[PDB]
């Protein structure tokens, strides 16, 4: 009944030294029924990645509707969208809807390409813009996440380290929900390369 | 209506629908076939609300038909099943949305490849080897995780099948009058007449 | 319904309207409110009928009962067996009672006893429907130690602005006079009180 | 209507080490977006070296803890003094609360102290009594953010021998005292960062052979 | 299960250096009517024990009643009723705390918020509150109602924690009372000018003093306010 | 929650998972759902924590008192009833309970009733029972004979349980397992999910939907 | 949310904290409740997040295109008019409440905004959970012709009673201070009361620690090119 | 619990009964007996909410049974009917009244004649030549109504049975998973093994 | 709210107090309920804040445009464009506004309009929830033709009663006098009236 919870799912993005990571697991329920073990809510836009919780129709409708509105923005503007433009768009959208929202849970991730700046950013389902420094939670298993980021985090990690602490932050939230879970990718997101990792984790 | 499973296989994708029609107290019918051939290489089970099921599955036939005609082409299974998402994504913000799973299963000509795709009424679609939409994957899903192989023949697809059906009779309390198998391969396609 | 008791210098006086109402009809528009539990211990009756008469006869019964082993009660002891009864009991009652009486050591006294069954001992009390539209008039036209022709212009002239406002009030105006004279009743017609 | 539960808020933490056991629990008490208390104990000394919280709904918390601590002192009575073990202690308090089963105590409860073997011991109940010896639990608001924690620093779950591929889990350990009080003290401190009903103190029950210990940590009174 | 209908707003208190103030207001609501403006919410308990009622009136007179009706029974048979074996702040707040849990438990509830406010045999401060629902709690300000919201944001800065009780002396904190009073009046629709204030001190005892008045009040500034907006005269 | 109880020619297999949940909450994944009432009697437990734990200690109880007046053994029919009449006592109340009573007697041979909260008591062959019992049910079905090895009865029933493990998100944590014998129960040991799965995966070669 | 506003001598004020939350849970630690509508035109909010963003962005949009359209600084009642008449027409389904201040030509203002369309005028206002906390400090300590000093106390004042005393509260504070005849100082993290303290342990895993199953490279870039 | 059927003829009872038992979802059982012997010439088949009807058919059979070895004398079928008709009749006015629908089937020795009475969980009692509850009737009674004769031997009831069986097979939305039937006559009760 | 307006010999004077309450919380104490709608034409607003404001800007809107184009408007005018407002829209309204204004032809001129959009010329009227304290008070205490300083303790005694009764009514006694002297504005603290 309560849409943002029937698909389950969670997705969550940390900042680094000169880099930033974004998580996700693969579960794809009907309530209490596992479905798809493939299914990744992590997409991205030139350089600019969002991963997208919640509601799974409305997770496709979403990633259709910004690589549509990223493409034409492509064509007209001459030069690929930036994270901080981007979480604009994404507000914008999602406000548009204000009085029939997308159930979703987005978080934007990426580094401007002038600036060199890691980007982090999440948003309610009609759009409210949270822009952290240090990390952004979304999901069913959203409390846990926010348990294990706020005492696992600390500012500034290598890459090859802020790999171990988002994915030891997402594997043992998604062990302690229900609907999450059934395998999880990282990426690691740098200026000019991004590595794209997926986890062994328990399959229940 | 009731059980719709669908299983890819090496070559093939195979598709079983239950026979019956109930309507509250009596069953009206036991020979009904719940799915239709959208392209030569590409056909559609449905289940779900009575009325919304048969004219939503004839409405996307028209269309891809059309589609068809107008282009003198066939739309790959995953083109298809991406329409055939956003029309009911399209459907579930409606004054009243169609109330209707599908199961839509294709060969690829270019890719040589069979393909499955589960959607259900909101528009939620996946890929899968194996699918079902309502109570059937309860039953079903565990089977088919424990026997199935991605490089499966036809034959043993529908021994597989088979065993999920004898599944379903066991356990299952409504009588759904045995299922309508069908096979879509390279060659298009075929039912399955004796089950 | 509209309802007031009033101590003077020497006693009390209680007044009440006629009308007693089945939603918008008039059922009766003769009715006593003003009635006796003790010789000179009265009390107005507001809220449901079954239940303020219900619980006036048990009062009265109570100090009859005790008047045969202790004595003449005060007010205040009767004002308590009308509190116990509407405390204990207020989830299935719908009473509100004001209680008077006239004793020779404390003279007048007024004890009233709303929905929740508190008591509130006051100089003067007013209650029922028709008591909102008289806070105003009545708390800027009292005075204590009125005389007792004072008293009546102030019940008289109060329970006319009642009536005159609220539906649910109206009729004649019933007042018994409390003193150690012994008890009065007297009665006021539209007629007298429409023109005030 | 009335509605005879409410709810007060607070966490509580219990860790079971080798040859002891702490029970934690923060020290705010509050009702709705109020503060009533900033120090308002939760963690209670029980006698016979057991400590008990009852956390949740602080009414039906404070009645059992006090039946708890009434059922102690009438086993010593009609028991020639006997020290009741936490594993009796812990079926006694089955029993409490399934006598309410049908209007229940609202509380998550949990119990600390040593088995008769002198180990560490910790155990934990549902609202109507059903109850399971753990190495660790969190219970209250914030149980959530501190049990994923938990798992991971305690009983080293998803954590993996490096260069092994994958293959060799990290081996359990007990922790000492000293380790188990850091790791309760973080999972306070990040508990109060993003829970608005967690914060102003931290009180923590230590349980040893020695008897029972206490001590006290500010947290953050927003 | 009932409704409250005759009704008392905030109580407030808080301890000072050598002992407690409390303080409520002499108003019984009867919803958005002021219809009862001489009721009396604090009740003292012999000379060492305050406690300020807020809630329903009638069941405030019941309560008011068992606690006369405790000390009656505390000297049967009690040589050291006026000295050793008088009723002390924690015996009464006890009963009463087990009273409003029992009645909750049986569905029936008393619908008061209680503050018990005194000084102990051993000159300890005590001040603790229970409501309607058995819960209790114990802090260096309490309130209820409104006063939870407004008085003990204020009390909070002159006592924030345990600390700084030593240093509050009865002037501060009898100032820091009535000041929050005045922030009540202001801003609570249920609330009277009219007030009760009751200091228990271990040294000087028991202090009660009737008919108050908030005072010093601020509306000068309502002149110059015109329409909501655009309005200019 | 997956629980299950079969019959077959060595006896009674029992395998029930470890999983304990808060709506979508994860309490525990360390929870018995099997009790030992005694030498002869397993309790399996599914529903409301409370309830099986509190009635199913409570029944044992009763059992105790049995064979202190009665000198003898209480048989599963006769155990299995006293449950399935005092949670008739309670019908309505809202207790949660499904259960399997599973033991030797020689008057019997293996016996299994199943027992639940709304007062049904069923004897039977095979049974699963809780959220995750069709997902046991499609694997058990299907490899099911009467004539088993002790040795792949105690596997399916481990692999039953796994199998619902992976697809019920209420069932996980560990597979537990037991046989029952003319001589008594034996407990076959506890087996962590999240290392069990990636081992019958290999060996097996199912699960091939998963990324491994 | 601790909101408030009071005017001074010359000027108005502003004050916020800086806390958003989703139940019971801490969204966001440092958030920017005071909006922007004009240089010398602020807006605190507080109820719904998106919908106080949303309106005070759609109002300083249309602030400006009057602006550039009529030649003039803005006024506050233009402001002031524009969102009350857009939070009328939805009845409060847009649940912002606002505290809207500035300067202007006409002097300095300061309005309450209420989601169903209702108007204040004040000297002194709070709104959000914390407005009770905050106003017991406004009615103790406010008095006309506060200097600029005592008005940026005051104000801090009455949103950290909100910071501590309410759980909907917490973290900063922010403030902005609009004086006649000169530029409006915005002071984001005026004050830093509750900084979390060192953590005991540092939780950096050994590099191995997760089991991994696959890797690859993702192609980010547009045609790798021959 | 959902079929019971039952035919008096010439010299004899049958009741016929379904084997399901499902709970929800699934069907835990496919053999299941749905009645009691109340006396060796009386037997007594049920259906309705679960627990209540095995609990309510035992309760039965003890207090028959305790008659009988009291007075040394099997209790006629009328007279067992009887009972058994005041005891839910009772039952609903009770606080939680038995939701119990039953037939009972029996042999009166004295008069040398087959008896079935059918009663509701009302204590609705009513002597049939033929008889069913729940949704059975709606389908069998039709049958029943066309080709029943009171003059019929035992297995000319029984083909007509398998008419009903079939029908019901045909035309009901649940698997009943077959039934048990049970011969009532003057030699006693036995069981049909092959149906 | 408490609310009046008084026709006099030389006019009108609307009154009110100053209380907004959400609930039992005092939002705004000093609230200005004293509403111009045009030059010599105010109104008393009660009910809801939104709606009486929402309405009251359209009227001042309607009589600016009326202005424009055929100079001033009458007190009945205003009195029109109030109720076409509340009684067209009645379902989505909770307004209870009273409209007073003063002519030279005319004089003094008071209009009510309660929540069903009807429209009642009067002498005087009272309205909002501490107008139901007031009702008896008024009625015996009005005359017509009243001098200014008569009318001005008629409206002080009584929204001071109203005040003291009602807990949604409270602050301060605004009052705004209407006559061809021009327009005067009034204010009244609770140490005034409250010793009344
Ligand atoms: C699975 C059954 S299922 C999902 O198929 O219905 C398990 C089986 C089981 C678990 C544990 C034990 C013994 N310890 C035996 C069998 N059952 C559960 O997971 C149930 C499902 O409802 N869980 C509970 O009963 C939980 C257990 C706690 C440890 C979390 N308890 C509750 O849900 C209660 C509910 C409640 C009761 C009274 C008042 C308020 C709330 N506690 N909570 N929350
Ligand atoms: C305090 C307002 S309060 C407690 O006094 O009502 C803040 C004010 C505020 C925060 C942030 C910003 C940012 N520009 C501006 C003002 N408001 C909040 O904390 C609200 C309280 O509802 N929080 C939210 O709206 C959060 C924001 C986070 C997602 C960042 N949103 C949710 O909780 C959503 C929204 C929602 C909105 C309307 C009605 C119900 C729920 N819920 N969800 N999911
Ligand atoms: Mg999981
Ligand atoms: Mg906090
Ligand atoms: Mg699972
Ligand atoms: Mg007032």
């Amino acid at each position: 009944s309560d849409p943002s919870s029937i698909n389950g799912g969670i997705v969550v993005a940390m900042t680094g030294k000169d880099c930033v990571a974004i998580a996700c697991d693969l579960r794809l329920g009907s309530q209490s029924l596992g479905v798809s073990n493939k299914f990744e809510k992590i997409f991205h836009y030139g350089h600019v990645f969002l991963g997208i919780t919640g509601l799974a129709t409305d997770v496709t409708t979403l990633n259709e509707m910004f690589r549509y509105k990223t493409n034409l923005y492509k064509l007209k503007e001459e030069r690929a969208i930036e994270p901080e433009t981007f979480t604009q768009l994404v507000s914008s959208s999602l406000y548009e809807r204000r009085f029939g929202p997308y159930f979703v849970g987005p978080v934007v991730a990426g580094i401007n390409s002038k600036s060199g700046k890691p980007f982090i950013a999440g948003f309610d389902l009609i759009g409210c813009i949270d822009e952290a420094k240090d990390f952004i939670v979304s999901g069913t298993a959203s409390d846990q996440l926010f348990g294990m980021c706020e005492s696992l985090y600390e500012p500034n990690l290598e890459p090859e380290d802020l790999f171990e602490t988002i994915s030891q932050a997402l594997l043992n939230a998604a062990d302690r929900d229900a609907l999450s879970g059934w395998g999880a990718v990282v990426y690691i997101i740098k200026k000019d390369e991004v590595v794209k990792r997926y986890l062994k984790m328990r399959q229940d | 209506m009731d059980i719709i499973l669908g299983i890819r296989v090496q070559d093939s994708v195979i598709l079983a629908s239950s026979k019956a029609v109930t309507r509250g107290i009596s069953v009206l019918k036991d020979s009904d076939d719940k799915t239709r051939q959208l392209s030569p290489h590409t056909l559609m089970s449905f289940a779900g609300e009575a009325g919304d099921t048969v004219q939503f599955a004839e409405y996307i036939q028209a269309n891809i038909q059309l589609y068809s005609i107008r282009e003198d082409y066939e739309l790959s299974p995953q083109a298809v099943s991406s329409f055939v998402r956003q029309e009911l994504a399209k459907s579930i913000r409606s004054r009243r949305p169609y109330q209707v799973n599908v199961l839509i299963g294709g060969y690829d000509k270019k890719k040589n490849k069979p393909e499955l795709y589960q959607i259900d009424y909101l528009g939620t679609k996946v890929e899968l080897p194996y699918g079902a939409h309502g109570y059937s994957g309860f039953y079903t899903f565990s089977l088919l995780d424990h026997h199935y192989r991605p490089d499966m023949t036809t034959e043993e697809g529908l021994d597989l099948l088979k065993l999920c059906v004898q599944e379903l009779e066991k356990r299952m309390p409504m009588d759904f009058k045995g299922v309508i198998v069908k096979i879509v391969d390279k060659d298009g396609i075929r039912q399955v007449d004796d089950f | 319904t509209s309802i007031m008791a009033v101590t003077f210098k020497d006693g009390v006086i209680l007044g009440a309207d006629s009308r007693t109402t089945t939603g918008a009809y008039i059922a009766n528009r003769v009715t006593d409110k003003l009635t006796r539990v003790h010789d000179k211990i009265w009390c107005c009756r507001s809220g449901s009928a079954a239940d303020t008469q219900a619980i006036a006869d048990i009062v009265q019964y109570h100090l009859e009962l005790y008047t045969s082993q202790y004595g003449t009660p005060s007010t205040e002891t009767a004002a308590s067996v009308f509190k116990e009864l509407c405390y204990e009991n207020k989830d299935n009652l719908t009473a509100g009672i004001i209680v008077a009486g006239y004793d020779d050591k404390n003279k007048g006294e007024v004890y009233t006893i709303p929905l929740g069954g508190s008591v509130h001992k006051l100089p003067y009390a007013i209650a029922g429907s028709g008591s909102t539209f008289i806070y105003g008039y009545c708390d800027k036209n009292f005075r204590e130690n009125m005389s007792k022709e004072e008293t009546v212009d102030f019940i008289k002239h109060s329970l006319s602005q009642a009536i005159k406002w609220d539906g649910s009030s109206g009729g004649v105006i019933r007042m018994v006079v409390l003193t150690a004279a012994g008890v009065e009743r007297l009665i006021f017609y539209p007629d007298e009180y429409e023109q005030l | 209507q009335f509605n005879p539960y409410g709810d007060n808020g607070g966490t509580i933490l219990g860790i079971a080490g080798e040859d002891f056991a702490v029970l934690a629990g923060d020290t705010r008490n509050i009702t709705d977006y109020s503060i009533n208390s900033r120090y308002e104990p939760k963690v209670f000394d029980c006698g016979d070296n057991i400590v008990m919280s009852a956390n949740g709904f602080a009414a039906d918390g404070d009645a059992l803890v006090k039946r708890f601590k009434n059922s102690v002192k009438w086993y010593h009575f009609d028991h020639n003094d006997k020290k009741l073990s936490i594993n009796s202690a812990a079926r006694n308090i089955q029993h409490l609360l399934y006598g309410k089963r049908f209007f229940p105590y609202y509380v998550h409860t949990i119990i600390a102290g040593l088995d008769e073997d002198g180990k560490g011991a910790v155990y934990s109940f549902d609202p109507v009594g059903s109850y399971e010896r753990e190495q660790c639990r969190a219970g209250g608001a914030a149980a959530s953010l501190i049990m994923p924690f938990l798992d991971n620093q305690v009983n080293f779950k998803n954590q993996y021998e490096p260069g092994t591929n994958g293959k060799v889990k990290k081996p359990l350990k007990y922790l000492s005292v000293e380790e188990v009080i850091k790791l309760v003290r973080d999972s306070f401190t990040s508990a109060t960062e993003r829970h608005i009903q967690v914060g102003d103190g931290l009180e923590i029950l230590i349980v040893t052979k020695d008897g029972v210990r206490k001590e006290f940590y500010e947290l953050k009174r927003d | 299960t009932q409704q409250p209908i005759v009704t008392g707003t905030s109580v407030i208190s808080m301890k000072y250096d050598n002992g407690v103030i409390i303080a409520a207001d002499n108003l019984g609501s009867y919803g958005s009517l002021l219809r009862f403006n001489g009721v009396e919410r604090l009740i003292p308990v012999g000379d060492n024990t305050v406690v300020g009622i807020s809630g329903d009136i009638s069941d405030m007179q019941h309560i008011e009643r068992l606690l006369k009706d405790l000390v009656t029974e505390n000297a049967y048979d009690n040589p050291l009723a006026d000295a050793e074996e008088a009723l002390e702040p924690s015996y009464i707040f006890e009963y009463l705390a087990t009273v409003m849990y029992q009645r909750r438990s049986k569905m029936n509830p008393l619908w008061n918020a209680i503050i018990v406010a005194g000084v102990q045999s051993n000159g300890d401060q005590f001040l603790r509150y229970v409501n309607l629902l058995g819960v209790t709690y114990s802090s260096p300000t309490l309130a209820t109602g409104f006063g939870a919201h407004m008085a003990n944001p204020l009390l909070r800065k002159v006592v924030d924690r345990e600390s700084d009780i030593p240093k509050t002396t009865v002037q501060v904190a009898e100032e820091a009372i009535v000041n929050a009073m005045r922030v009540l009046y202001y801003r609570d629709a249920r609330s009277s000018r009219n007030f009760s204030l009751a200091i228990i001190d271990k040294n000087t005892g028991l202090t009660f003093k009737k008919n108050l008045q908030v005072e010093n009040m601020k509306w000068d500034f309502a002149k110059d306010i015109k329409g909501y907006g655009t309005q200019k005269i | 929650t997956t629980t299950l109880a079969f019959r077959f020619q060595g006896g009674i297999i029992v395998a029930v998972d470890s999983r304990a949940t808060a709506g979508n909450w994860v309490a525990s994944q360390t929870v018995k759902k099997v009790i030992e009432i005694n030498p002869f009697l397993l309790g399996t437990m599914a529903g409301g924590a409370a309830d099986c734990q509190f009635w199913e200690t409570w029944l044992g109880s009763q059992c105790r008192l049995h064979e202190l007046r009665e000198k003898e053994r209480i048989s599963v029919a006769a155990a299995s009833k006293i449950l399935s009449n005092l949670v008739y006592q309670y019908k309505g109340a809202g207790l949660s309970m499904g259960t399997m009573i599973c033991g030797y007697t020689r008057k019997e041979g293996p016996t299994i009733y199943y027992v639940d909260s709304d007062g049904t008591r069923l004897k039977g062959d095979i049974f699963c029972v809780g959220s995750g019992q069709t997902f046991a049910y499609g694997v058990l079905d299907s490899n099911y004979k009467w004539d088993l090895s002790v040795e792949d009865a105690l596997y399916l029933g481990k692999r039953s349980i796994l199998a619902a493990a992976h697809r019920d998100a209420y069932s996980g944590g560990s597979v537990n397992l037991y046989h029952v014998t003319e001589d008594g129960w034996i407990y076959h040991g506890n087996h962590d999910v999240g290392e069990l799965f990636w081992k019958v995966k290999e060996e097996e070669g199912s699960f091939n939907n998963v990324i491994g | 949310t601790t909101i408030a506003g009071l005017v001074f001598q010359d000027g108005v004020i502003l004050g916020a904290d800086t806390r958003a939350t989703n139940d019971s849970v801490v969204a966001d630690k440092s958030c920017e409740k005071i909006h922007f509508i004009a240089p010398k035109i602020y807006c605190c909010g507080a109820g719904v997040a998106a919908d106080a963003e949303a309106v005070t962005q759609l109002i300083g949009s249309n602030i400006e295109l009057h602006s550039l359209y009529t030649s003039r600084e803005p006024r506050v009642v233009s402001a002031l008019q524009m969102l009350k008449q857009h939070l009328f027409k939805y009845q409060g389904h847009i649940g912002a409440y606002l505290i809207v201040a500035g300067v202007d030509p006409t002097g300095s203002h300061l309005f309450s905004i209420h989601a169903h369309g209702s108007t204040d005028v004040g000297y002194y206002l709070s709104l959000g959970s914390g407005s009770l906390a905050a106003m017991a400090v406004l009615e103790s300590h406010w008095k006309q012709d506060l200097t600029k000093e005592e008005a940026i106390k005051l104000a801090s004042d009455a949103i950290q009673a909100g910071i501590w005393n309410d759980l909907g509260s917490g973290s900063n504070v922010d403030v902005c201070v609009m004086e006649i005849g000169k530029d409006a100082e915005y002071l984001r993290n005026y004050l830093t009361p509750n900084v979390r303290e060192e953590k005991q342990k540092s939780y950096k895993f050994p590099r191995g620690t997760t089991a991994v199953l696959k890797e690859s490279i993702v192609n980010i870039c547009d045609i790798q090119e021959e």
